[PDB]
């Protein structure tokens, strides 16, 4: 499973500041992998925080709690 | 028509994010609510924006308008284990 | 070079403490000795992140000398910051 | 008040992968101002948190509470 090349291309293109900017094909495949790693890390950290609170259901509070260090780790 | 294209992109990100997150739910024995999945999709959408803006500025720093694998390696510069996987995921491509 | 690290940490520590007293006066607080030590250690460690990024950014531009362009990139997400440090730097 | 140019140059150089990497005078002055702002922001955030708890004494737990957001606002 993972993000389609076209989804990543459209995502990046939507967010560029400069109309000149483009992404070559190899970088697109690498960014699809990096985005999948990001999602998996977000979900795994949120799940571990719920388990730390002895909970079966992961709530949006749990995502909010892990988000700061998640973002710092992907700088 | 711009907003139709954006909504479709958001939907694509969401269902793929949700598919990936449920693999993790199973390995950990928890359930993500639909709002937790929606929150992770939205964070992922906004993190793609952070990634895109960095890649753009990294490429421009090297006097390029085209983003390459070297700019992606720079995004991963701070995690050797992440940089290591991306680096030789990258070198498969350049060999073909 | 036997004492370089110790000397840098000490110089960073006492300057950090001095700078914190301006904030203590402005907010009417007292920073504990351990709080100041914590802030100076965070600063020492964060300086490493800054330094390694600057070095890599210069190499990415095919330079072995770091310039203000590399600092601008370091501050790419803090335009208010970059603009203040540039203004304070020109206060020179 | 602030960090000496010598301190900032040696501090950056200590942390380079290659000690021969150079840094020009403009970049050193910008980095001195950046580190001063970083210290003052860390101190102000910790103080501003201790005041939220109705305390005039700022302790290390207050630094710990504000650190993730401090780093997020600088990276």
């Amino acid at each position: 499973g993972g993000f389609r090349k076209e989804t990543v291309e459209r995502l990046l293109r939507l967010h560029f500041r400069d109309g000149r900017t483009r992404v070559n094909g190899d970088a697109l495949l690498l960014m699809a992998e990096l985005l999948k790693v990001f999602v998996r890390e977000a979900a795994a950290r949120a799940a571990r925080q719920a388990q730390a609170e002895d909970l079966e259901k992961v709530d949006i509070e749990h995502v909010e709690k892990v988000l700061p260090q998640l973002l710092l780790d992907f700088v | 028509q711009r907003e139709l294209l954006i909504q479709r992109l958001r939907a694509a990100v969401h269902y793929t994010t949700g598919a990936l997150a449920q693999d993790v739910a199973e390995d950990k024995g928890v359930l993500f609510s639909k709002q937790t999945v929606a929150a992770i999709s939205e964070i992922t959408f906004r993190q793609a924006e952070n990634f895109a803006r960095d890649l753009e500025m990294f490429a421009r720093h090297a006097k390029r308008s085209t983003i390459t694998s070297e700019d992606v390696k720079l995004l991963a510069r701070r995690s050797n284990s992440l940089l290591k996987y991306i680096t030789q995921k990258s070198d498969e491509l350049a060999s073909s």
